[PDB]
RNA sequence: ACUGAACGCCUCUAAGUCAGAAUCCCGCCCAGGCGGAACGAUACGGCAGCGCCGAGGAGCCUCGGUUGGCCCCGGAUAGCCGGGCCCCGUCCGUCCCGGCGUCGGGACCGGGGUCCGGUGCGGAGAGCCGUUCGUCUUGGGAAACGGGGUGCGGCCGGAAAGGGGGCCGCCCUCUCGCCCGUCACGUUGACGCACGUUCGUGUGGAACCUGGCGCUAAACCAUUCGUAGACGACCUGCUU
RNA sequence: UCGAUGUCGGCUCUUCCUAUCAUUGUGAAGCAGAAUUUACCAAGCGUUGGAUUGUUCACCCACUAAUAGGGAACGUGAGC
RNA sequence: UGGAAUGCGAGUGCCUAGUGGGCCACUUUUGGGAAGCAGAACUGGCGCUGCGGGAUGAACCGAACGCCGGGUUAAAGCGCCCGAUGCCGACGCUCAUCAGACCCCAGAAAAGGUGUUGGUUGAUAUAGACAGCAGGACCUGCCGAAUCAACUAGCCCUGA
RNA sequence: UGCGCCGCGACCGGCUCCGGGACGGCCGGGAAGGCCCGGUGGGGAAGGUGGCUCGGGGGGGGCUCACCCCGAGUGUUACA
């Protein structure tokens, strides 16, 4: 039933630590609560992180446990984890959530104008398809 | 054309368990539920707007039934977004659980 | 101590199809179908293989108490497998010293009437669980036969009549009267 | 937010929901709690049933009609747990208590409304999955609550009607997706503005 | 004593020079204490019960913190300790996995308090050494000696309660 | 210290309030449980206690000492003239209990039943139900009645009939009829309503409610005896003759 | 006692089941909340009161709060959400012979499956809807199967605790509104300043004038009764 | 508590406790049956009529399913 | 060279009221089974004293007081009553059909548990462990990797 | 010297609680860590990669051939 696994090479997303919003790779498992992680291509140096602050992703790198930074970096660059992450829907939601939080007052005004006009056109079409559906169902 | 104040609730006076100091009021501002979010509201003017029976003069208007006790947000309280405020006259106890406006007037942003 | 992984596997015969709706297990065989819910146990159930299918039970980060549920689930599923292929047949015998125990079967094996137990006039009527049929055996003089697919339903029905014929206010060591489960087996042997 | 806070009591824990409701109602908010029979209490049913029976034994032996009143409906059971969290002997506590409304089932005002949930009181969040718990509906029925079957049939009728309303909502939603594709040429500029600003990405 | 996250201190001391003994021997201990002030007090506690040397008749020649040599390497630690129970004193050997020697000792103080209600004043730590994976003895530590370690995170409790504090959607804990 | 010798308590706390009844007419507090498979029938009736006499009969219980022997048994005579159906009440089941949904009355209601609606019939103008009855005649009102029976059909779980006794036929000073709700049991709610509607304004004799040698329940108000001491009210032991300040009382 | 691990066997116990009592809880019975419901009748006749049409307004006093809305699946959590396809049952309306034939299709659900997407929920409550300076000259988009009139009717709307919307026709308002431009102004450009900006035609009370349709009663005392009773109270009768 | 808390016992009446005599449901025996003893859930219900004594206590006579033990200002005197 | 350090202005007379029932606590201590009993030593306290905390309380913990504004603490706390953890607090332990929950303090012991968690000591097991399938009557063959015993001490349970 | 009443602002000073930015000292003259395929190096193991052997599960082409994915050994850098 499970698909994501804490394992050596698993890429994880940090949620709330000092390194919130970074990607790390699991290098070793210290115990059931802590894992040795390394972020050589994401400006996170090797350290111990709790499993409570990391959200596992789909990407699994290939390196042995306790491998040094250069081998974690070679795997990260070979798999191109940075560009693959940016192409995911998880990252797109993150970037949309951050840019909506940065919306200015003038941008809020312009979104109001666009949303007002957009919903008028959609509402008109939804009504037309309603009438088509009810007429086709009951001629 | 629209509201120009933030919604706050007069939770109670600054107090211990068995001693109540009435010169300081404690406010809960809507949408502020952490100590680090209370910085914006420090020094903001706050108003207790109520209604009475007799008419009183209104600045820039005709006499009506609206009376105001003015105050300002002094500092944060707790680490859950509550603030404390000092009003020119100590607030009446009937206002506990009722609306207090935070007017955004003295602006730093 | 929380063990990382405890696992066990059950082999599924060729005459049985097992389907998993989460922790609900459906076992289908020549004698019928059985269903059982395991939502009270936090384990992961998997089906492995295209031919010679297997059921694997996994428990992660379990303590000693919840590691004991892995084999319990496996044993239950092995019971539903044998229930739909071989069935369950519990034979009972009537033991008496003076007063014969008269057993009459009504409603196609659903109601068991026991008369003259220790000579008294009260008629004991025991109702079998749904899907359990009671029969009077022709091989032995006084022996009952319970048949069904669910092992828990068949054995609960046997317990119902064994406790119905209980002796009161007398030394149970000496009187020894009653109907007792003699052997547990299968409807068909294979 | 504000206005009236309507809470679905199903799946919540009794005291943890009561503590949150008690503070909200002291802050001036009007609170409505529906489906109080779905409220859970930690610990096996027998232990919680014993707790209520000990409560039933408490009674003024000179005149029990004066004595403590043991309400058996789950809504009134919840009302009394919030009552013990409020200063109900003062005017402020009484006024706050009047702002609370508790209901068994979902009567006419409030099924055609969206109910809220308090995650800090949910059983799936606050209880370990291997710990036993009790249902307030069953516990109330075993101590004298008269209407659990009736509230069950009315719940079933409500869930059927809510199911038809949801299919109509789904058909509207899938029509709106088809409308979006149909007018993509004439709404592209407005969609572009929304995407740039974090909506619709 | 009490604890924060302990550090390791190398404390070297001796007796004051005397006409009988002009060059008294130097003694060294490894002390795990929250700060160097507590480390010196702990040094005098042990050396007085071992070598008949009191603080008033001696001096602390050196007291510095011992930094971890491989803080990015996962290790197994054996701790030899003795502690006082409510009835009797006992010798215990325990294992921990950690990145630093001090962190393993802090784990041991927490674990003694959790499992035996032992307070820090009732514990004496006499040996801490790094153990190879082949010489570990406790099953709790041995299960992480697996080059293909792999486990999911089954039932994640929502820790961000009270952030909305009132929501339409019930939380999902599968991930 | 403990009671020296044990004795059971005097009286029962199951009739505790021991006050004057708030009602003069007996009240059915629980009707027989409804069974939809049984035919449609009434469950109660109203009678009047005329007197007592004794009968002679021969009993038929085989193992008794009076088997096949003649016995004398006291009996009570309850005069039960037929009741007149004047209304229908519908009830819905709610999580707060049974709630009155809608009641419908007949077109013509006799004066003896209207007397129940007044405290001074002599001074009254007898205007009760004079506008309601016109609804049975008007075409718009007739449609509302049919809609009101249909709503009762699809929403009500309990159906009752409002019936009154005929005090013209009784030798009593009182002329005001007793009104009562009698629950209709058996069948479906639709069948109950159809049964009720067709015998609206009609007469129900007691033989269609009760039958011979059946065991029934009697509800009523006990004979009044006014203020009484503990000796008569609760049957406590009288205190000795030489007691000061009273014998007919509880000492402690 | 059952099934069954822990502990390859065993085990009533750990998860999960069964039978079980002068006990317990409810029922039956007694009372009936500063607790509700359905129904009936609602003021002399010439002086009047009262009810409905959200009645039509104009004004007054009083009690205060508040300062956009969300009209809803059921739920699971060692799993879920959304879409078409197969199987098992259901439903409407078009021809055929009110009722039949899958006679065929569209439109449908409920269940079990199968695929295809999504899942740190984006068909997202970290959300969505709406989002108002006012008029004027005029262009381009959008709409023109639209806006509004408690307009007027008509249909289907609903009982757990009457609040109910959508659809159809006929008129007028007709493309004015919504988005981007252009043009010309403002009873306030009131010359830096608070209680502004709403719900709202708010709750309660009394009154003024004007227009229709309606209504003409009971309760208590007194007098009787004795199915009642210390006194109150209660059960009764008084031109049929 | 001494500018006063009426005092032994009985009578009357209520409620409570269980450390259970009986009765409901059970487990054990040096439990064959009958009778009895040991223990568990358990205080719902019941636990009497008399001779002697001011007596509590005691003792005997006789029925009984049993004739268990206690508290409530050593319950209860503007109740006797 | 004012003959150690530190701190401090000292000396002295007359007249003199109330009091001369005490009580409590750490430590020490006598009689008593013991007592919220009786009797001592030292110091502090209550009495003479309010204030924050211990829900409440003479004596405990903190701190001693003219009327106020700001700031900060002590002891103690921060689910709600009730100010303050609405920290994405850390590691474990523990399920109780009488759970537990904070000095004085307001209720429990000996003895037990194959509940669960640690720890100590000894022993077996490739020639082959412990189980289980049986035989001879402690040995064997078949399954083929951990197991057995004693003790100890945390929470929970019986004792209650 | 004061406003009739209700208010607003500015800068200066005192106390106080906070927020940003930048500079330097010490340690084992910090411990680590990174890069140069570091070197043409030297050793040692296992939580042992590749290879080899044995057993298993899913592939293809047709039940041999075979493409993966496992488990168990053996083994010291090879395809980590």
């Amino acid at each position: 039933v499970f698909r994501r696994y804490v394992e050596v090479g698993r890429v994880a997303y940090i949620s709330f630590g000092p390194h919130a919003g970074k990607l790390v790779a699991i290098v070793d498992v210290i115990d059931q609560n802590r894992a040795l992680v390394d972020g050589p291509c994401t400006r996170v140096r090797r350290q111990a992180m709790p499993f409570k602050c990391m959200q596992l992703t789909d990407f699994i790198l290939k390196f042995p446990h306790s491998a040094r930074q250069k081998y974690v970096r070679k795997a990260w660059e070979k798999a191109d984890i940075n560009t693959k992450w940016a192409a995911t829907r998880w990252a797109k939601k993150i970037d949309a959530r951050e840019r909506k939080a940065k919306m200015t007052d003038f941008d809020r005004f312009k979104v109001m104008k666009a949303k007002k006009m957009r919903n008028r056109i959609i509402k008109t079409e939804v009504k037309k398809l309603q009438r088509a559906a009810i007429l086709k169902a009951s001629p | 054309s629209g509201r120009l104040w933030c919604k706050a609730i007069f939770a109670g006076y600054k107090r211990g368990l068995r001693n109540q100091r009435e010169h300081t009021a404690l406010l809960k501002i809507e949408g502020v539920y952490a100590r680090d979010e209370t910085e914006f509201y420090l020094g903001k003017r706050c108003a207790y707007v109520y209604k009475a029976k007799n008419n009183t003069v209104t600045p820039g208007g005709k006499p009506n039934k609206t009376r105001v006790i003015w105050g300002k947000v002094t500092r944060a309280h707790g680490n859950s977004g509550m603030v404390r405020a000092k009003f020119r006259s100590n607030l009446p106890a009937k206002a506990i659980g009722h609306r207090i406006r935070v007017m955004l007037y003295p602006s730093r942003i | 101590m929380k063990t990382i992984l405890s696992n066990q596997t059950v082999d599924i015969p060729e005459n049985v199809e097992i389907t998993l709706k989460g922790r609900t297990v459906i076992v289908k065989g020549p004698r019928g179908t059985l269903r059982r819910d395991f939502n009270h146990i936090n384990v992961e159930l998997s089906l492995l293989g295209k031919k010679k299918k297997r059921l694997r039970v996994d428990k992660w980060w379990g303590n000693r108490k919840e590691l004991a549920t892995v084999r319990t689930i496996c044993s239950h599923v092995q019971n539903m497998i044998k229930g739909v292929t071989l069935g369950f047949r519990y034979k009972m015998r009537s033991v008496y010293a003076h007063f014969p125990i008269n057993v009459v079967i009504q409603e196609n094996g659903s109601l068991v009437e026991i008369r003259n137990f220790l000579g008294e006039k009260y008629i004991r009527r025991v109702r079998m669980r749904t899907g359990v049929a009671c029969s009077v055996s022709q091989a032995q003089k006084d022996e009952l036969i319970l048949e069904g697919n669910d092992i828990e339903l068949v054995s609960n029905s046997a317990a119902l009549i064994q406790q119905a014929t209980t002796v009161k206010n007398k030394d149970i060591r000496k009187f020894l009267d009653g109907i007792y489960v003699s052997e547990k087996g299968t409807v068909q042997q294979a | 937010e504000g206005q009236v806070l309507v809470l679905d009591g199903r799946g919540h824990l009794l005291g943890r929901l009561a503590a949150i409701v008690a503070k909200q109602v002291l802050l001036g908010r009007k609170v409505v709690v529906v489906r109080c029979e779905g409220i859970n209490i930690s610990g096996n049913f027998y232990r919680n049933k014993l707790k209520y029976l000990a409560f039933l034994r408490k009674r003024m032996n000179t005149n029990p009609s004066r004595g403590p009143y043991h309400f058996r409906a789950p809504s009134r059971i919840f009302w009394r747990t919030v009552r013990g969290m409020l200063p109900h002997k003062t005017k402020r506590g009484q006024a706050a208590l009047e702002r609370l409304k508790v209901l068994d089932g979902i009567p006419p005002p409030y099924d055609k409304k969206k109910r809220m949930v308090v995650p800090a009181a949910l059983k799936v969040v606050r209880l370990k999955p291997t710990r036993k718990f009790a249902y307030l509906g069953r516990l109330a029925h075993e101590v004298g609550w008269k209407y659990q079957a009736v509230t069950a049939t009315l719940e079933e009728k409500r869930k059927e009607k809510a199911k038809m309303h949801y299919r109509k909502k789904k058909q509207i939603l899938r029509l709106r997706k088809q409308a979006e594709k149909n007018v993509e040429k004439k709404i592209c500029k407005f969609t572009e503005v929304l995407k740039t600003n974090g909506l619709l990405v | 004593k009490a604890s924060g996250t302990l550090r390791e201190y190398k404390v070297v001391g001796r007796c004051l020079p005397t006409p009988k003994c002009h060059t008294p021997p130097l003694y060294r201990m490894r002390i795990f204490a929250p700060n160097h002030v507590v480390a010196k007090s702990r040094f005098w506690y042990f050396v007085s019960q071992l070598k008949k040397m009191k603080k008033s008749s001696g001096e602390i020649v050196y007291c510095g913190q011992v930094f971890e040599k491989s803080p990015l390497r996962v290790k197994n630690f054996g701790i030899w300790l003795r502690y006082d129970s409510r009835s009797g004193t006992h010798n215990m050997y325990r294992e921990y996995r950690d990145l630093t020697t001090a962190g393993a000792v802090t784990q041991c103080y927490r674990d003694m308090g959790a499992r035996h209600r032992a307070r820090a004043h009732s514990i004496q730590i006499m040996k801490v050494e790094e153990i190879a994976a082949g010489k570990c003895r406790r099953p709790a530590v041995k299960q992480f000696h697996d080059s293909k370690i792999k486990f999911p995170l089954p039932h994640r409790v929502l820790r961000r309660q009270h952030k909305p504090r009132f929501t339409t959607k019930r939380p999902n804990t599968f991930f | 210290s403990h009671r020296k010798f044990s004795a059971p308590r005097h009286g029962s706390l199951g009739f505790l309030p021991r006050k004057r009844s708030s009602r003069h007419r007996g009240k059915v507090k629980s009707f027989p449980k409804d069974d939809a498979s049984k035919p449609v029938h009434l469950t109660a009736f109203l009678g009047y206690k005329a007197g007592m006499t004794h009968i002679v009969r021969e009993v038929d219980r085989p193992g008794s000492k009076v088997n096949k022997k003649e016995v004398v048994e006291a009996v009570t005579i309850v005069e039960t003239p037929p009741m007149v159906v004047v209304g229908i009440v519908g009830y819905v089941e709610t999580p707060r209990g049974l709630r009155t949904f809608k009641t419908v009355f007949a077109e013509h209601i006799s004066d003896e039943c209207k007397r129940r609606f007044y405290k001074n019939w002599h001074k009254s103008k007898k205007k009760a139900f004079t506008k309601y009855c016109k609804k049975w005649q008007d075409d718009t009102g007739k449609k509302q009645l049919e809609k009101d029976f249909n709503s009762m059909k699809k929403y009500c779980q309990v159906i009752r009939i409002i019936a009154h006794t005929q005090m013209r036929l009784l030798p009593l000073r009182q002329k005001k009829a007793h009104l009562m709700e009698i629950q209709v049991n058996g069948g479906t709610v639709a069948e109950k309503l159809d049964w009720a509607r067709e015998r609206l304004e009609q007469q129900v004799p007691v033989n269609q409610v009760f039958g011979q040698d059946e065991m029934i329940d009697v509800i009523g108000v006990t004979k009044g005896k006014g203020y009484k001491g503990v000796t008569s009210r609760w049957h406590t032991k009288k205190l000795p003759r030489k007691t000061h300040r009273g014998l007919r009382k509880v000492a402690c």
